């Protein structure tokens, strides 16, 4: 009925006029590749040391687990991560390779890494 | 003006034609154009609230299809005192 | 204000519509916003407690569906005075 | 020498290729090159409504192949006072 | 105290966390925090090695859980001198 | 030498390995070592065209399985006036 | 020495692990710790040939299982005199 | 006020209901009157982006049931200048 | 601002969260707040047609379920010059 | 303090005896008492957030079953200062 | 220029959207506005051609829903050197 720039991005604009909400919301050691832990050098807890050594069994209580993390609340939330890195891009799609159909003695190595020359072209 | 309209995009490109499509389509100037890092870029204006509403919307909806594409576009009629600190002033 | 308030967004424009909800909602005092990296955007704030506790809950909620949304909502009743020395102490 | 083309390519080697196409195919200048984060390089030519369309399709094609690839190629033809101040004048 | 205690974590609130919960923990100093690059913090403390074991594992436990989570937690009982260039000394 | 030749990498370990084999194999000048972000590492050199064509190709051959591995070697034999704004004209 | 060697990993507590197991483990001597971008960390070590050979494998073993783990471990016995201009000359 | 309201009716009655609609409902100054041929008659009026769209709704909802009826309403917020010269520059 | 909105509620408690929110969601001025007298209270703000309509919305939306609740929430886009003599100019 | 917090009641007697309860349960300062007519009284407290929340609850509790009882139990962690024009600064 | 790009409209509501879209697309410079009669709006833009194309195109976009509608949109390259005589040289 009436037009204009109000028309446009109908679900992408998030603000404070109409879109807040209303009235609503054997080994000593374990096997490295089956043990991994907490602390990874020194406290290591992989090697079984026997003695008067600083580890701590269920039975005492401090220091850790819900003695620290319950001091300070807190609350999470389900964002959205794309990761764009080199990592990331890994695997991204990508063009058909360059063909090279050059007839001279061109040392062109068709089964090595792709080197592209200007426009891409393999060379 | 004081309102702020903020539209976030994956790179750069879709940044500068929501900025283009922003700035064309209703009175607001460009303070600030931020590399979040990582891919995030954000383009944000100042003006009126009504100008605001208009400019977002266009940025929004120009930028959508543009590489990437659009991450948010949101408006703050007013923001507190404390918030102008964090905000450009003036774009670079 | 000794309780410190932490918020933590994927993007800029969820943070700057927490800090905008923290601050509006609460006596808190908005004392840095750091680019983490790598898309990560954390708002800091200095209140007393009671402050603190309401201006990081209208944070949470107000960016949950801003942007890529809310990544951490954190409060921190009395920091270690250690740490005092890793906190902003006025943003820029 | 108003319209703008701009060229994104995740790495530097395809963003490098294609201002090398862009420049060579048409009479465009080379404004400025951007590290965007996260990957992502933008490469940016002005020149005449024509040319910059040549030169922006000369470059797509050029950098397509090469490492990750192009992810925009963008053409604005007439481009607002306000978002110069985000466009660089010169390559650093 | 020499021995050297760091915690991981992708984003800076679960860095802060933790290092509020290891220098409340034990008795370690806390001695810098790195911004990495791609949404990792890290935090790094100083003291006796069995302060700085007991500290580690309370700030690995305080993270886990906060915003993004933990990446690493690691203790070196004594240190090469070549590699205190690379730590950093004081937190600035 | 007014040829280029850039190699890209997922990393600093294959770009200095690259960096290392490319020099080593032509009459090459190691010209720049660029972080474009994200973890791509460009390094890129100044020859001549038979010289640039056989340092990228041994380059190539020397980084593609050291780490993450080769994102992309390019070479450009002319090079236009404009693009060479944007490139290094001596190491970081 | 003229001998270089790179270990590269994601997030910095692998690193210092990594360059703590090859100054402890070789006579080699840390020149840089380099933050890449994208997470990866690189630390760089220079000595003989035989010294940096072994530092390299004690660093790959101890930094593998640390954090997120090892990307890289390379050796180069002789590195060109070009390169050496990218490679930092000591810690900062 | 450089935003632009408009609304085409058929007939001259509900055009001039139209124009006193928008006029008493907000703040915009009535540029003009064209007689567009055909029985369509158009009026524009100019203002705040704000004040437009509320004079633009009030104007439709008192033509729509006088007479033929309503034909167009549209809201331009910022008018190019070349569209300056075709439009009623003159109030009167 | 010309453009007035008057919120009006069963008592001041409603009324009091109404002028706090229309305050905080857009730039407005409270010029007034009136005792009608038998339980109304009347806070009336002025501000520009835009900011207006999105104070009064969240007026309305906040004071809806406090107290005994709200009465009515009505926007002017501009006023009769007539009815400015009877309208607060700043609170009593 | 600053956070505001309102108890509303039908009469005086419960209206007195919310000021009772609020002032006695924590340190809240009681600034104003209004007459808003029609039966209504509101009683206004100013402190800390943390110190108004027991306060408001302890005189809500209190004033429920005395007299006709409790219109209305607000807080307003932080009141814009516009809203500050419309309340009492000492009682009568 | 020489292009000519013509866009009817039946109404001066769905060619003046049409004509602020042209000239904002594209350098086009908007000639003629013609009421043809009968309810039809012909807007002529001259330019060149790539900018005629784009123009054209963004004004056909805009005002395809605006009013009643849009007749059609025409690109000419060149017209004849007799077709200039019937074309308007600059807008009334």
């Amino acid at each position: 009925r009436i037009t204009g720039p109000g028309m446009l991005a109908t679900g992408l604009i998030t603000g404070t006029p109409e879109f807040r909400h209303a009235a609503r919301e054997e080994l000593v050691c374990a096997p490295r590749s089956d043990q991994m832990d907490r602390v990874s050098g020194e406290g290591k807890e992989r090697c079984h040391i026997t003695g008067d050594d600083w580890s701590v069994n269920k039975h005492i209580t401090g220091t850790a687990g819900q003695w620290a993390s319950g001091r300070n609340p807190s609350m999470r939330g389900n964002a959205r991560v794309v990761e764009t890195s080199a990592f990331a891009n890994r695997n991204v799609p990508k063009p058909e390779k360059p063909g090279s159909k050059i007839t001279g003695s061109s040392g062109n190595d068709t089964q090595g890494s792709l080197i592209t020359y200007s426009g891409g072209a393999r060379g | 003006g004081i309102a702020l309209g903020m539209i976030e995009t994956r790179g750069l490109v879709p940044a500068i034609e929501a900025a283009d499509a922003m700035t064309k389509a209703a009175e607001v100037r460009l303070v600030g154009r931020q590399f979040v890092g990582g891919g995030y870029v954000t383009v944000l204006v100042r003006g009126e609230t009504g100008a605001v509403n208009a400019a977002v919307r266009a940025g929004a909806d120009a930028c959508e299809r543009v590489g990437d594409g659009l991450v948010a576009a949101h408006i703050i009629a007013r923001v507190h005192s404390e918030v102008e600190n964090i905000l450009p002033k003036a774009p670079q």
